[PDB]
């Protein structure tokens, strides 16, 4: 949430195709990561709504294939000028792809990287479009030339077999509209025969403890990771991170029944917020309020159907903006999510870049209400 | 003022024909009259009257020069502009008042006038019986045997208020026109 | 002891237009039916009474204008006439 | 034609969110949609559907003090899209414009078109962007020469006194200063003074405001329109009067056959045009103007059954499950109501299958593309349906 992070976003504005999902380079000094026929990875996403943000492999694909080489990027596409620079776009056609799958096969005794993904049930996607510049400019501040500043990516299925979706479908696992998430989180919502008074708390301060100390519900999150798609003995932990772990396997290890993959769900919903929001939802979490917030959230995003349209949501009837705008999560959480909005109705007005954001936001509102009922 | 007057010859031959088939009227030097001008301009789910305050200006000052007093009350909802009718009928200067004048003027249905918070889901709506109701000498009698003159300014309806049919159309001469088969 | 007065007497209304239809307002010169009755009672009020002076304002909206409207009046129960005698 | 089919795959592959993007209609008419080229299109009386633009064969340049234009910008290679092409989108700056209205101004003794497209009232509009070619290849008989537009991106402009271009594409603003008589406002509500809310009351509104025509007028309006239903110049031509005795006002000429014998229904007898009775006739005229062929005639073919309703209702159902509009959805539909054969061959299939709408399942996969179309359709099947009770 810096300013200078908004220009290349404005850059590739301007010129949107509905070729496909154009992913705004995460970090400048990271961009020789988002390589063309480079390598991300991406934990398991239990939502179609929603996704965490890819993480790097720093690896090439000319390095898990029989021979080295890569191959080439094709396509210098002269976007023109746009404050007047020339950027171009370059591409790997479907060509060069079906001839390399044909000509290198799989390299059998391949355990390295490959092995430590499939033991995460992590799904992996290749680099298959670039958005790079031409021209070094100065505005104090300097662009280089050559550097990456947006990308378009492709998913790859292993096994006994490897393959490419360049179609993203989100049903295709790697290694084995508002109602479709109220039935997401319906479902997710329903198993609570193993609570009886304290657990469901243990949990929810525990977590306001690890909200506050992110790597604790990082690794909480990668444990759960580990123990759904493999079982096994997973460790205690210390401090918040170990006070929500104990709280979750009554067996040794192999916790089989479909409710720790619910709140690995609400984990990853979390995952993705902003830390300075989820810091201030934690100092929230020791409250009865969520039926005002969640229904809130549950009136903005049902008002504000279509999601292709820079529309606007005012209030519901008794909006109560007797706190507005000295934190609460209406002005923040929603600024915060990239969301300039007033006092004055009407409130909400936003773009469609925060479906993500807001949807997520609203995921946790609910589970969360489901651990205090 | 700007309202041609009725000379003093004029008013006393008038008053002598029909004496008693006219209401009588109140010397002006101690009479007291009054009038009430309700109007609304600015609605929450209804457009808004842009010209209403010209027909504000000229009916108080008509109201003025035929010798009231007149009350303005603007953008009231139904309670509201019933709350102020009451008050205007609970003026004790209709006890020394030889006749009124109320002028409403707002948007409307057949069932009545718009109140300001008026719309489709949650009506604001003044009957056509209200005023006269509320202004009658059950509970208005200061202003019994006088009369009370009520002017509605507002749509009645929605409908256009005219209808179209067709009229196109013995001197032995000729036919004029050319252009016969067409 | 007791006397007894008519419950409802001595009453006119006056509508802009005819039961159903529309009213119609000009945004700088005003509503026409406004301006027609102030006109017509500038005019005739120093001779002809407040009955008379509503037939005239009809009989002035008799053609339509276009946007036509046909004032009313509407439950008159004056049992006299009513002069105003302007300048009395 | 094949042309109109390689160009949807070229706009289809680089569509960009930067605005509408209109595909080039004819192969050979594609040399007039160059960048300061004009078009102009006739009043557009809703915000659902728009006409389609017809060409004026004119640059900019000659309608402004000094005759020069000046040049095009932006050479931008959109690389090759496949069948290896490469093409090239060339934009003209608002910096450019407005240096150029600043610099020339007003033609002011112009009556030539301009005030022959005043008296019309039609909005005038000039290519701003356009994506042509810098090869010329060949299609496998089809051959594209360099230089050649396969697309364009216009711009309103608004003239009077002052000329002036609106970048930002809004609906609503006309190009002339039209015949502001009048400026009465209802004591009522007249609905406004939204989506799909606004298509309905679009289409109640007009069918209301001709309730006030005699029986056997309204009668003689609709039969006579599925007469001149076959005569599309007929059409534009009753189009073009009506919006000269609309947006202009003055006397309309009197025409032959039934576009004439629908006119008598709007003329008094002085001559001079009705505009509470005539803008809904222009209404559902400019509303068919945007209709294809086919479905028309099979339309005017429908007129005297009562199977409209059916047909209204179908494509009421069609248009009330389309929503969102911006979605590629798909909707399901009674086929027990009608249950007479319901095949691709029947009636309301062909209206839907020129109407851009592709037998249990949702056989039609909306196309926002097909939201102009069907918004006409559905218009149209009511105001003919309102024409006698």
């Amino acid at each position: 949430p810096s300013a200078f992070e908004k220009v290349v976003k404005n850059v590739i504005k301007e010129v949107s195709g509905s070729r496909g999902d154009l992913i705004p380079v995460d970090s400048l000094r990271n961009s020789t990561s988002f390589r063309p026929y480079c390598l991300l990875n991406r934990k398991f996403s239990s939502s179609r709504f929603w996704k965490p943000r890819y993480s790097c492999v720093n690896l090439s694909i000319k390095d898990i294939l029989e021979p080295s080489a890569v191959s080439d990027v094709v396509d210098g596409n002269i976007q023109g000028r746009v404050a007047s620079m020339n950027v171009c776009i370059l591409r790997v056609t479907q060509k060069t792809w079906e001839t390399m799958q044909h000509e290198r096969h799989l390299q059998q005794p391949e355990n390295k990287i490959l092995q430590q993904l499939r033991s995460r049930g992590d799904d992996l996607f290749v680099v298959t479009e670039v958005l790079q510049t031409k021209e070094e400019v100065q505005i104090m501040v300097t662009i280089p030339a050559g550097s990456i500043l947006a990308f378009r990516v492709a998913q790859l299925l292993i096994g006994s077999k490897w393959d490419i979706l360049l179609v993203s479908d989100e049903k295709q696992r790697t290694f084995e509209d508002f109602q479709g998430l109220y039935a997401e989180v319906k479902a997710c919502s329903s198993e609570l025969e193993s609570l009886e008074m304290e657990l469901r708390q243990q949990i929810l301060v525990n977590i306001g403890k690890i909200l506050q100390d992110q790597p604790s519900m990082e690794a909480l999150e990668a444990s759960l990771g580990q123990g759904l798609c493999s079982g096994g003995q997973v460790e205690p932990l210390d401090g918040p991170a170990g006070c929500i772990l104990e709280c979750l396997v009554l067996d040794s290890g192999e916790l089989v029944p479909e409710l720790a993959a619910p709140i690995f769900y609400l984990l990853g919903a979390l995952a993705v917020l902003s830390e300075t929001q989820q810091q201030l939802l934690a100092k929230a979490l020791e409250t009865t309020v969520l039926s005002k917030q969640l229904e809130l959230v549950k009136h903005v995003l049902e008002q504000s159907t279509p999601w292709q349209e820079q529309s606007s949501v005012s209030l519901p009837t008794v909006l109560l903006g007797d706190c507005w705008d000295e934190k609460n999560p209406t002005w923040v959480l929603l600024e915060e999510c990239g969301l300039r909005l007033q006092v004055e109705s009407p409130q909400v007005h936003w773009e469609p870049t925060s479906l993500i954001p807001t949807s997520a936001l609203y995921a946790s509102l609910f589970l969360l209400s489901s651990l205090g009922q | 003022g700007n309202v041609k007057l009725c000379s003093l010859e004029e008013a006393q031959r008038i008053w002598k024909q029909k004496s008693a088939e006219i209401y009588p009227i109140m010397d002006k030097s101690s009479r007291t009259r009054l009038a009430l001008i309700i109007c609304n301009e600015e609605f929450d789910s209804i457009p808004r009257r842009t010209g209403a305050e010209v027909d504000i200006t000229g009916m108080t000052m008509l109201l003025q020069n035929l010798g009231y007093s007149v009350d303005v009350k603007k953008n009231l909802t139904a309670s509201d502009m019933t709350t102020e009718l009451e008050a205007f009928a609970h003026r004790p200067e209709h006890k020394t008042s030889d006749s009124t004048f109320l002028v409403f003027m707002s948007h409307g249905i057949r069932e009545g006038i718009c109140g300001k918070k008026h719309s489709e889901q949650v009506p604001d709506i003044l009957q056509l019986n209200a005023i006269f109701n509320m202004l009658n000498t059950k509970n208005c009698p200061s202003l019994k045997d006088k009369p009370k003159v009520i002017i509605i300014q507002a749509a009645r309806g929605d409908s256009p208020g005219v209808v179209w049919f067709k009229d196109s159309v013995x001197x032995x001469x000729x036919x004029x026109x050319x252009x016969x088969x067409x | 002891a007791i006397k007894k007065a008519h419950i409802e007497k001595d009453f006119i209304a006056f509508c802009s237009s005819t039961p159903d239809n529309v009213s119609w307002r000009h945004p700088t010169m005003g509503s026409v039916f406004i301006g027609r009755l102030i006109e017509h009672m500038q005019e005739y009020a120093c001779s002809c009474d407040v009955e008379e002076i509503f037939r005239k304002v009809r009989f002035s909206f008799e053609q339509p204008d276009g946007r036509a409207q046909m004032p009313t009046t509407e439950r008159v129960t004056l049992t006299r006439c009513f002069y105003l005698f302007p300048g009395h």
